[PDB]
RNA sequence: GCUUGAGUCUCGUAGAGGGGGGUAGAAUUCCAGGUGUAGCGGUGAAAUGCGUAGAGAUCUGGAGGAAUACCGGUGGCGAAGGCGGCCCCCUGGACGAAGACUGACGCUCAGGUGCGAAAGCGUGGGGAGCAAACAGGAUUAGAUACCCUGGUAGUCCACGCCGUAAACGAUGUCGACUUGGAGGUUGUGCCCUUGAGGCGUGGCUUCCGGAGCUAACGCGUUAAGUCGACCGCCUGGGGAGUA
């Protein structure tokens, strides 16, 4: 649960899809963080970075385009 | 900008001016000014053709270059100047090689900037080069409909067109009406929008304010007799006839264009 | 001074226009004493959703430091480019070479 | 924002000391040098009514600073608004 | 909420499962709720209201866990 | 005609109607049945039921095509969205994907003020 | 004179704090087409409305305006009003650790000045959706309402005006003191981060309760407890926040 981000603390970085693509549904939709467990700190920088990537195309807004 | 005139007088009460600092306060460029006699709306035959048209001051004709087809050799802006031909202001412009000019001054020109003409220019205000290499969605103005005629839409003061679309050979432009017009695409157009945006919201106060800019009093048909005009007539106040004008034909509401040649470019009218 | 993140996209069929360019807009950033740290090049990619139909796409990342005047005419370039989509021009600092 | 470079010649220029902040003399200094800052940013932002309450408390705190300089002493006080150049 | 049917499986066990992918997802909440313009200030005290239900709820049976009923 | 293989059925379900229409896989329409057209004009077309009845005439009408395979595509809320696909399989076609394809802004135009 | 109030400087942290400019995706509506048939929409039930001039559905292309799903949280920021996509430019406040510096520079504040939701007003733009007024269809004893089908001002932008709200924790600002518990958010110090750890220390905030206070309800270290400074206001109901 609330492991990830806290050890290794890191930024959360938009270019790198891969851990990004853990903290999303089915449909791009942002998991929220009484799922994932991520503190609300690093939720808010891991939220703007995802809506980051959805800009440059790295990431679908949708599972429906 | 505008400002009110106070009401030491009726006739100064309702008077609102628009004053421009930046415009030249001397005299004009003299190599580039023609004579401009005026008419009354007579032509040939000596007959008044448009009416009230009539007095007023007297003007001399600035020759503005609209086709701006000097290529290259880019040009710095003098000053600003005022002219009574038109509803914007001008600019008095020099070029590199020593030759000046005059041009319809965008509304974010001021003096000592730069600007030039042709393919090779950068889209800036002020800068005039084919609509083939002007990005879509912009706004122009003095805009063309013929590739090298010299420049006829958008030309009054704070009036622009928006590059809708571009399809091949052809570009769309939302004219000012509200129409969407095609255009060649090798039509030069100046980029940026034309000046004097406050030109709307001057009001003259008084009735010599229009009587000096050559506007003779408009007498109303109703006030007329029988005889000439045909809403005429009347004792007290009669009208029960649908609005004409004095020569027939219905007003308010008819449409009365009928070209059929140029009608390939018209492709949605007004709203 | 200051420390941007240029990433822009290029046309899928410009993939022989981006490494001139790659180096004109660099060329920029150097003549006004500002550096370059982080060049990589991502190469061609595939979108997620279309750009203006255009299913593949051409990825560049810059990573400098430049005055701030220096990155204003270098977003107009890229604005008044034909052939750049989406550019996206952050402000980091400090950090480089990661994520490829 | 009085960055870390000019805020430091205020202080040497205007201080007893190397490392004399705080002093009347340097404090009245230092937000004169951030309201002279502040005039071109609200003669274009005019309608920055959030910025501009900051901009009030410095222009209070340093009129309410001046006042206890002049009252502690005049011939420190006299000097200082010459040199600024302000109280008009 | 796309479910793509996959080789060698049945139809009833697709339909389940495209049930619980839209049920995750939330399609039929989001559309029922946009239905009709809720006013900031009922969507905030309906917001408050619930919360407040949450934390009593969850101290009513704290209250209730200390005693015995027969 | 035309012998179309591969189509797509689009059910439009919603709280008061069920439209079932099935085209190629192309976008063109090539046969329609809804709920209320069904002989259950009122109270009834809002059920289940009267949209499973769509389904089957829907199934029929494009017998002259010879649709093997139907990808569904349902949209909106309402009861005729389950009944509706299943009668789509007991009807002898082939469903080969589901795709839940429905408008949900983020949060975008005004929507109508609350009944009372 | 002094540094225990107040303030300045060095280093960082968090944030829908403010003003300006661009840009992205989903969705509604409209316009031009292709397929395609007799219904669509709505309701408690209906009708008005749209449709064989071919609607509704479905696919392609385009133009426009407004708001930013998920994240999102009795979460955060702001003096109050209030602030929610992403990026850049200008900018205000807060907080924390270790130091250095000024040396009472402080608290409150009548008149005064400024900011102040929504509606509303003026000039010029814009206008998708929604929707006072308005029209029609129903309900009804009546229904100049609720319900349905449409729909103008307005809602949007720039600049001025208005200056009021159940503008509300119905609780003025500042300072000190007085048992506890479980949480949220944001810094920081020490040690076995040696392993999703342990102990302290600050700022802000939600809940429950002790003495005490209160007419009671209840407040309860963020007091409505115990005290000090300054200001605003109250003096039976109606007439009346009216002349
Ligand atoms: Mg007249
Ligand atoms: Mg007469
Ligand atoms: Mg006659
Ligand atoms: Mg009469
Ligand atoms: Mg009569
Ligand atoms: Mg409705
Ligand atoms: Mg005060
Ligand atoms: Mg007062
Ligand atoms: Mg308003
Ligand atoms: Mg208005
Ligand atoms: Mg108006
Ligand atoms: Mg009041
Ligand atoms: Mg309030
Ligand atoms: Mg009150
Ligand atoms: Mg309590
Ligand atoms: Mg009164």
């Amino acid at each position: 649960f609330c492991r990830f981000t806290a050890e290794g603390v890191q930024e959360i970085d938009y270019k790198d899809i891969a851990t990004l693509k853990n903290y999303i549904t089915e449909s791009g939709k942002i998991v929220p963080s009484r799922i994932t467990g991520t503190r609300a700190k690093y939720q808010r920088q891991l939220a703007r970075a995802i809506k980051r990537a959805r800009y440059l195309s790295l990431l679908p807004y949708t599972d429906r385009h | 900008a505008v400002v009110k005139c106070k009401p030491t007088s009726p006739g100064r009460r309702h008077v609102v001016k628009v004053v421009n600092p930046e415009l030249h306060k001397g005299k004009p460029f003299a190599p580039l000014l023609e004579k401009n006699s005026k008419s009354g709306g007579r032509n040939n035959n000596g007959r008044i053709t448009t009416r009230h048209i009539g007095g007023g001051h007297k003007q001399a004709y600035r020759i503005v270059d609209f086709k701006r087809n000097k290529d290259g050799i880019p040009a710095v802006v003098e000053r600003l100047e005022y002219d009574p031909n038109r509803s914007a202001n001008i600019a008095l412009v020099l070029y590199k090689d020593g030759e000046r000019r005059y041009i319809l001054a965008p509304k974010g020109l001021k003096a000592g900037d730069q600007i030039q003409s042709g393919v090779d220019a950068a889209i800036k205000p002020g800068n005039t080069l084919p609509m083939r290499n002007i990005p879509v969605g912009s706004t122009v103005h003095n805009v063309e409909m013929k590739p090298g005629k010299g420049g006829q839409l958008a030309r009054s003061a704070g009036t622009y067109v928006q590059i809708v679309a571009r399809d091949g050979a052809y570009v769309t432009l939302r004219l000012r009406s509200g129409e969407m017009r095609k255009v060649e695409a090798d039509c030069r157009a100046t980029l940026g929008e034309v000046g004097n945006a406050e030109h709307m919201l001057r009001v003259l106060g008084k009735a010599g304010a229009a009587r000096w800019r050559g506007v003779r009093p408009t007498v109303r048909g109703t006030a007329m007799n029988p005889v000439d005009h045909p809403h005429g007539g009347g004792e007290g106040r009669n009208f029960g006839k649908h609005p004409v004008t004095p020569w027939g034909v219905q007003t308010k509401g008819k449409k009365t264009r009928s070209n059929k040649r140029t009608d390939k470019f018209i492709v949605r009218r007004r709203s | 001074m200051r420390h941007y993140e240029i990433v822009f996209m290029v046309h899928p069929d410009q993939s022989e226009q981006v490494p001139g360019m790659i180096e004109r807009y660099t060329a920029a950033i150097t003549g006004a004493e500002g550096k370059i740290h982080r060049l990589e090049d991502w190469g061609r990619r595939q979108l997620a959703y279309p750009i203006n139909k255009l299913h593949k796409a051409h990825y560049v990342l810059m990573n400098v430091e430049a005055p701030q005047e220096v990155i204003d005419e270098l977003e107009t370039t890229f604005r008044f480019n034909d052939a750049v989509i989406r550019s996206m021009v952050m402000r980091t600092k400090h950090a480089v070479t990661e994520a490829s | 924002s009085l960055s870390t470079e000019a805020t430091a010649k205020i202080v040497s220029e205007f201080g007893r000391d190397a490392n004399d902040t705080g002093s009347t003399e340097v404090q009245v200094a230092l937000l004169t040098a951030q309201i002279n800052h502040l005039q071109g940013h609200f003669a274009e932002h005019k309608k920055d009514h959030h910025s501009r309450r900051g901009l009030l408390r410095m222009v209070s705190q340093r009129r309410k600073l001046l006042d206890y300089l002049k009252r502690k002493d005049v011939a420190r006080y006299t000097q200082l608004i010459e040199r600024l150049g302000l109280r008009r | 909420p796309v479910i793509k049917v996959r080789e060698n499986e049945p139809f009833d066990v697709a339909l389940r499962r495209f049930k619980r992918s839209c049920e995750k997802a939330g399609v039929l909440a989001e559309v029922r709720r946009r239905e009709f313009y809720e006013k900031p200030t009922t969507e905030r005290k309906r917001a408050k209201a619930s919360a407040v239900k949450r934390h009593a709820k969850k101290l009513a049976r704290e209250n209730a866990r200390r005693t015995r009923l027969y | 005609r035309k012998q179309v293989s591969d189509g797509v059925a689009h059910i439009h379900a919603s709280f008061n109607n069920t439209i079932v229409t099935i085209t190629d896989r192309q976008g063109n329409a090539l046969g329609w049945a809804t709920a209320g057209g069904s002989g259950f004009r009122g109270s009834r077309k809002s059920t289940p039921f009267a949209a499973q009845v769509a389904a089957e005439r829907c199934a029929d009408a494009v017998k002259e095509y010879g649709i093997k395979n139907l990808e569904v595509m349902v949209k909106g809320p309402g009861p005729g969205r389950e009944s509706t696909i299943r009668a789509l399989n007991a009807a002898g076609f082939r469903i080969t994907n589901i795709t839940d394809v429905t408008p949900i802004p983020h949060n975008g135009c005004r929507p109508p003020k609350k009944r009372r």
